């Protein structure tokens, strides 16, 4: 694992062509994240 | 010191989560060859986890991080799709699941779209689909998502493609 940039806790990705992307974030602790929620799902067929 | 407990559908908790799900699915670069084609989910369950080692972890670094930033953790609900989704929730997020070839470095890499990281639930670029049909666009086996909170602190802001 590498290290944040310093003096950053983490990097924020932000979409710079997509217009309707939204953010991706990186953390480089795992102490960071707290997994709170499992979410079984299936993706759906379009009709 | 992982427990699992389901939410009914009724709690307005299970509600605002599958909301959070259903409301950030988007279309993707690739034309579904990661994750799929589809536009929403069929959520068939929704659990709460619960280890309190895990959780006071988080916590006192939540703490470092938010007396580093001026009292603000900048804490974020954002969702996560590996392989080791049951490795995760068992014993915390490690170096063992981070993405060493990601555009941003070697970390844990999050998306407050749904529909991203599904594309990383059978694997990075989907790997090779479901296991039981190989169909990374599989409609029938059932997937699997974290709901995670996540501490942001201080975040180093990346323009990009
Ligand atoms: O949810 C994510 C999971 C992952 C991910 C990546 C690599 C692994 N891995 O190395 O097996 C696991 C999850 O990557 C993302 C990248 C951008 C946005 C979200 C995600
Ligand atoms: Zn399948």
């Amino acid at each position: 694992m590498a290290h944040s940039p310093p003096g950053h806790h983490s990097v924020t990705g932000r979409p710079s062509v997509n217009g309707l992307a939204l953010a991706e974030y990186v953390i480089y602790r795992g102490e960071q994240a707290y997994p709170e929620y499992l979410i079984t799902y299936q993706i759906m067929r379009p009709e | 010191g992982t427990i699992l407990i389901d939410l009914s559908p009724d709690d307005k908790e299970f509600q605002s989560v599958e909301e959070e799900m259903q409301s950030t699915v988007r279309e993707h670069r690739d034309g579904g060859h990661a994750g799929g084609i589809f536009n929403r989910y069929n959520i068939l369950k929704i659990q709460k986890v619960c280890n309190k080692k895990l959780w006071e972890r988080y916590t006192h670094r939540r703490k470092e991080v938010s007396e580093e930033n001026h009292n603000h953790a900048n804490e974020r609900m954002l969702f996560h799709g590996s392989p080791f989704v049951n490795a995760i929730i068992h014993k915390g997020f490690d170096e063992r699941h981070a993405y060493i070839g990601g555009m941003f470095g070697a970390g844990i890499y999050f998306a407050e779209n749904s529909s991203k990281s599904n594309q990383y639930v059978y694997g990075i670029g989907g790997g090779t689909g479901c296991p039981v049909h190989k169909d990374r666009s599989c409609y029938i086996c059932h997937r699997q998502l974290l709901f995670c909170r996540v501490t942001l602190g201080k975040s180093f802001l990346q323009f990009s493609a």
